[PDB]
RNA sequence: AGCACAGUCUUAACGAUGGAUGUCUUGGUUCCUACAGCGAUGAAGGCCGCAGCAAAAUGCGAUACGCAAUGAAAAUUGCAGUGACUGAAUCAUCAGAAUGCUGAAUGUAAACUACACCAAUUCCCUGGGAAUAGUGGUACUCCUACAGAAA
RNA sequence: AAUUCAAAAAUUUGUUUUGUAGCAAUAGUAAUUCGUAAUUAUCCGAAGUGGUAAGGACUAUCCUUGAAAAAAGGAGGGAACGGCUUUGUGCUUUGCUACUCUUAAUACUUGUAUGAGCGUACCAACAACCGCAUCAGGUCUCCAAGGUUAACAGCCUCUGGUUA
RNA sequence: ACAUCUCCCUAGUGCAGAUCUUGGUGGAAGUAGCAACUAUUCAAAUGAGAACUUUGAAGACUGAAGUGGAGAAGGGUUUCUUGUCAACUGUGAUUGAACAAGAGUUAGCCGCUCCUAAGGGAUAGCUGAAAAGUGUUUAAAGGGGUCCCCGUCUCAAAAGGGAAACAGGUUGAUAUUCCUGUGCCAAUAGUAUUAUGAGUUAGAUGGUAACAUAUAUAUAAAUGAACUCCUUUACAUAGGCUUUAC
RNA sequence: AUACUGACGUGCAAAUCGUUCAUUUCAAUCACGUUUAGGGGCGAAAGACUAAUCGAAAAGCCUAUUAGCUGGUUAUUUUCGA
RNA sequence: UCUUAACCCACUCGUCUUGAAACACGGACCAAGGAGUCUAGCAAAUGUGCAAGUGUAUAUGAUUCUUUAAACAUUUUACGCA
RNA sequence: UGUAGGAGACCGAUAGCAAACAAGUACCGUGAGGGAAAGAUGAAAUAGUACUCAGGAAUGAGCAAUUAAAUAGUACCUGAAA
RNA sequence: GAUGUUAGGAGGGCAAAUCCGCCGAAUUUAAGCAUAUAAUUAAGCGGAAGAAAAGAAAAUAACUAUGAUUCCUUUAGUAACG
């Protein structure tokens, strides 16, 4: 659920989340768009994770 | 339709997943296959 | 043969009464001490139509005999009665139309 | 790669810490897999089987600890009582089944059936 | 006329009257009266019959997973005392 | 570099087409022998999952084609990887540990991941320190006990 | 509306200037140049037809009078009622005057103190539906341009689509 | 792998036919036939190969009761890009709704989600061997106030009722959902501070009336319990008239 | 769905096509939800209709139902023969 | 042996039928499958053993226990039929 | 009946369990339900078709090549008839 | 008798071959059919076990009397019903 993802992402990475949108795919996997806050800037954090 | 109930959507995905052909490396060690147009899922 | 047309009419399927717009049953104010020993005067507030029968129904207000405030009943209307008429019920009520 | 018996001695905090560490590694392997990388894809199986092993040891350790706490007492939680069949659980104790009325007991004691031989 | 009993009328089919059924997985839960054709769902009982031999064999014990019965097999032959282990090496 | 009529029919040799025949047979079959109930300690059944590369069948259940432990016991391999010099690889055994959502299904529901109410709950450390909206409980009927309400 | 000047009241009327009323031009669209993103210029004065749709006020028709609740609101009623200090058993008598409301912000505790879960592709028939199938069949709703015209008819035309 | 005629036991034992069964196959035959839906042509590209792939130029048709937009049921990845031609695409085919490989569906505001209707399923009883048939018919039954008062539970609308959202832009494929702007709606606990305005030395004013009145970053705030009484929710059809919008 | 007893009738369709025609504010039409089930339902009544199935639906079983009736009823030679 | 000839002869088989070459029915072709059985009880026939008897039933017994689920055995008024 | 053993004067892939194969599967039906087809290379594919030539491609051919055998070439035993 | 998320416990469902209660047909046979027959069968519904049910004389006999229950062999195609 969205709340759990937001907490989880903050725990797992330096990310803080402005808004989290989710969708259930056909294949059985959930896809979460996590919109980053201006507290950090995504590109570096993305580069570090992959 | 546009809308579905979650169980039905998940099932439609399951059938779609089921279709996927046999993996090509496996043959180097099919008979049953959904095709959408003439062979309805029905469920 | 098979079940005749008359028999089918009874059997509680589609032939049930056409309920939907009916305004509720017409039955007089139930018997109590206040009526039995005297009279109670009520107000006809409205006359309203009914999809079932030719007679109109009469919306009658009483004030309750053991609790505060007004309670509404549905009486079947006598001819020549009217909205804003006082309607009286009981052993001592006077002989007058719609009492 | 690590083996059960070496794990079994260890303190519970350390065991849990090790499990958390393996989970993090496992996540890293998956992140690699999701990217275009092929190189370390074989190693994830090892990590996962190791994760499973660590979990088994900890759960078993807890089970023993819980049983040790709930010695005697006549009132274990249902889970720790016997997992014999429903038909067995309902049934009489042998001690009860065996037991007999006093006169019958007197009768058996006085006249037991006996062993004998003939010409 | 043009809605005719054969092909015109067959065209007019829209809306299944059965859905999936929790207890059967066989698409036979009759929506309007909330009831399964192949198990009676809100009724506790399975909905067997002795007339359909074929129906019994296509849904009897041993067709499915047997998630507990399979495990219990062999136990009778071994007859191990409960909660016991084999002694270490 | 010449000669044959064509068609239709018949014959023989060599072919196509087809899958009979014969031969097999990790299957059926019947009889005989033997044991023989599972479930609120949550079954049968159904879903839903689960592999590095994986669809079904098989297997298994969020530790997920297997974990532990015991007995065998050096390889396992399609590639990739992982292994000995015997709790490591492979089997078999299988008792420990683990057993998703359901389903009699039992908090109210149901074409719903909808909805209550009461406990906040769990872990670590030897009386403290951390986590997590998570986790339990709460059907109908009954029986023994007990309770405070009525005669 | 703001503003201006003229005539007012111990803060009005008359006259002028502004603003697409704010949102609003930075956004659109048609242009125009230069790099190979950047600028410039435009964006408004009168009116008619009545095709659609909504509303208003209504009139008539009925041996037919045309759902219900969730939810919300209003009123009648007059229960309850300073704060602080204090003897005595919420109450009583003494001493004192910033009090009762009410938005919004803030800080701290209280489980982690803001927005749950599910649907959202595409066809909807001309090939995606059903009819044993790419079947001249059947299948629910809204949108409605110009000319001719009683006309949402029929004929031809624009937008859009197609030339299978 | 096979015989047994030496003798003899044993049987699902010998086919042309049953409008037999099953599987295969001919003549009929390169035939019937591939006829609805106004109709196509020229040049270029791609390719082994183009009447029906793509592009340009013509000529045409559909003709806003549309082969145009949206949507419902049903279908269910048919979408998109990239490949691509074994079979299929009743001609051809480099095409394609086929095959292969990846990819795609983002909401406090749009819906579901909540409410009740026609109705459904249960509870109390009672029947019935049971299965079931009934739904308050002998109920000690669910909530609200603080010992009193209400009082069957539950499902049943994706076109009835219904808290709140619009514009522009953007992707190969989504958008009232992403991006930018602007808002709106709903929550928003206790305790303590602050600031905002009211009333007071326990409840404001105006207006003859119909009635009006808080413009504070914010029209926040105008005492009110039990118990009551309303109203909105909330409704047919026909006909004309009129006003605004497009 | 009237007429053409027109097209088609190895269909474009197990009821289609063309032209003609009846119907349009009401005993009107449609959608969806909902109700009633097999000697039963439903019927502005044709024994109509109840999923191409109706003077008794569809499915399985009793059931390899039963049939003085039809069809079929398998190598040779030899002997006697209606 | 096959192959054509030639003289002479020669009607579609199966079939039900008083009477089929039939203007009677079934047969396009081919391959494989495809139909008087089994049990019960009764009868005669004939074979075989014993003979006023006969059958050893159920069952027991055995150094009988791959075969053997058969064979073997049955201390001087069991039962059937006679 | 479920499961485990053991058997046979039983069946031999159109048989025998419907089912020797990924079978209660595919497929059909609104549904109750209905419900298949399809076994065999060779000793060894750890022998499964290298190489050249003609082909756009399929394929073909070879003086080339696995095999005892490829007229055993993955439609893989034998290979009748129409 | 109510009431209790009071404390401990139990029942529900699946599985049926054999097993136990109910409830209960007809096709059929009779060359028709009505009583009989099919059959205390099939279907329907409830419940158990490794077996169950039955069982320790309100029995049979009419003898020189036997002596819980079940099963086999039998009486017996008989007494009897129709």
């Amino acid at each position: 659920n969205k709340k759990n993802i937001k907490k989880s992402v903050k725990n797992l990475f330096g990310i803080e989340c402005d808004k989290v949108n989710v969708l259930n795919t056909l294949n059985g996997d959930k896809k979460a768009y996590v919109r980053l806050s201006g507290e950090h800037d995504a590109l570096e954090v993305a580069n570090k994770i992959g | 339709g546009s809308i579905k109930r979650f169980r039905l959507k998940q099932r439609l995905g399951k059938c779609r997943r089921q279709n996927r052909p046999v993996p090509h490396w496996y043959r180097l060690k099919n008979t049953k296959r959904r095709h959408w147009r003439r062979t309805k899922l029905g469920l | 043969g098979r079940v005749i047309r008359g028999q089918r009419k009874g059997r509680g399927s589609i032939f049930k009464s056409h309920n939907h717009h009916r305004k509720g049953a017409a039955k007089l104010r139930h018997l109590d001490y206040c009526e039995k020993k005297g009279y109670i005067k009520g107000l006809v507030k409205d006359i309203i139509h009914d999809p079932g029968r030719g007679a109109p129904l009469a919306k009658v207000i009483f004030k309750r005999t053991e609790k505060y405030g007004k309670k509404e009943e549905l009486i079947i209307a006598s001819e020549g009665m009217f909205t804003g008429q006082y309607i009286s019920c009981g052993t001592k009520a006077p002989l007058s139309v719609g009492n | 790669n690590v083996k059960a018996y070496e794990l079994r001695t260890l303190k519970k905090k350390e065991l849990l810490d090790k499990l958390d560490e393996l989970k993090k590694e496992l996540s890293g392997l998956r992140i690699s897999k999701a990217l275009g990388n092929s190189a370390k894809n074989s190693k994830i199986h090892g990590v996962r089987k190791n994760v499973a092993r660590v979990l088994t040891v900890y759960n078993q350790k807890r089970k023993m600890e819980l049983r040790q706490l709930y010695k005697n007492k006549k009132f274990k939680p249902y889970n720790l009582r016997k997992k014999l069949t429903k038909n067995k659980r309902l049934q009489l104790s042998p001690k009860q089944k065996a037991a007999m009325t006093l006169r019958q007991k007197k009768k058996v004691q006085n006249f037991p059936q006996r062993k004998y031989l003939v010409v | 006329g043009k809605a005719g009993k054969g092909t015109g009328s067959f065209g007019k089919r829209n809306g299944k009257t059965h859905f999936l059924c929790l207890r059967c997985g066989k698409r036979s839960y009759h929506l309007q009266k909330k009831k399964c054709a192949s198990c009676g769902y809100p009724s506790a009982k399975k909905r067997r019959f002795n007339w359909s031999v074929k129906a019994k064999r296509r849904n009897t014990t041993g067709t499915g997973r047997c998630r507990y019965i399979k495990t219990l097999r062999r136990k009778l032959k071994n007859k191990f005392t409960e909660g016991s282990t084999p002694k270490p090496k």
